[PDB]
């Protein structure tokens, strides 16, 4: 409670860059395993 | 997961192709 | 003997007319250096 | 290093769909893996490696082999849909590992007993009768599932050893959906 959800808020930001990272993983892979074959 | 059916578990075109490319190279002789 | 037609700039291939026979793509033998050989004149290819 | 060869019987049956050690149960039969030999080989990079499902009668999805990229893009794909099969799944594992190369390789089997099997009481008679004479071993995992602690199970460690024997052991790891830390750190090979 003592955080104006400012830190809570940036670690929620971190964990969605991860997942954004996945995705971008995910689609720059599904077109370049489809290039090789 | 994802990347562990992609590092080396597919990605294998980096060998195959490779190596495939190898033959279609070796095949052209010299005459034409 | 055969004359040459073109020399591909930085492709050590060369296209070649002997005279009677045909036409060909030739490799440049190690012995010889590229720059001793030029478009037009005469080489000395063999057979094989 | 390694005198040994790897042949593995990941479960496919119907009840693998799951929640009882985390996500979806196989899902955990997979966790292993990248390390369910990752381990294995972290030996001397002369380890063989193999992949036996156990549905359906069971198939052969990995030939032995010193590599691990197949038998993890195979693992990717071992949808559950069928009734467990044993026995039949062992022999099939043993011939496996009879026509493996490099004689000096001893035989291993790590069972991931997971859902029920059917397996009747003097199944001994071919299940361990033979490992002696053949100096096979096998290893029993049970995701979870451990009825009444399946002492059918354990009769197969038990008929095992007679003296030594039990190969590691029959590591039971409990029902809690701890991790495969227990198939990891558990496992002392």
């Amino acid at each position: 409670m003592a955080d104006p959800r400012d830190k809570a808020l940036q670690d929620y930001r971190k964990k969605l860059l991860e997942h954004k990272e996945i995705d971008g993983r995910l689609k720059e892979l599904r077109e370049q395993l489809k290039e090789l074959t | 997961s994802e990347v562990l059916r992609v590092t080396h578990e597919l990605q294998a075109m980096k060998d195959k192709i490779k190596e495939n490319s190898e033959k279609i190279k070796v095949n052209k002789t010299l005459p034409y | 003997c055969t004359k040459i037609i073109n020399a591909d700039s930085e492709d050590p291939k060369y296209i070649i007319n002997v005279k009677q026979f045909a036409k060909f793509v030739v490799d440049l033998s190690d012995q010889v250096a590229p720059t001793d050989i030029e478009e037009g004149m005469r080489v000395g290819v063999d057979r094989n | 290093m390694v005198l040994e060869s790897t042949m593995v019987c990941v479960d496919n049956s119907e009840y693998m769909r799951n929640g009882d050690f985390l996500p979806t149960r196989l899902q955990a039969q997979q966790d292993a893996v990248n390390i369910v030999c990752h381990s294995k080989t972290r030996s001397n990079p002369e380890n063989n490696v193999g992949l036996i499902t156990l549905a359906n009668d069971c198939e052969v999805l990995t030939t032995l082999t010193p590599d691990t990229g197949r038998i993890l893009s195979k693992l990717h794909t071992v949808q559950p849909k069928g009734k467990i099969t044993f026995c039949t799944g062992i022999r099939v594992a043993h011939l496996a590992l009879k026509h493996r190369q490099g004689k000096n390789h001893k035989m291993r089997i790590i069972a991931f007993v997971g859902s029920p099997v059917e397996d009747n009481e003097k199944d001994l008679v071919k299940l361990a009768k033979r490992l002696k004479k053949e100096k096979v071993n096998v290893d029993i995992i049970n995701f979870g599932e451990e009825e009444v602690n399946t002492e059918k199970l354990t009769a197969f460690v038990n008929t095992l050893n007679g003296k030594d024997g039990t190969g590691s052991h029959l590591v039971t790891v409990p029902p809690g959906p701890s991790l495969a830390d227990a198939l990891i750190s558990s496992p002392i090979l």
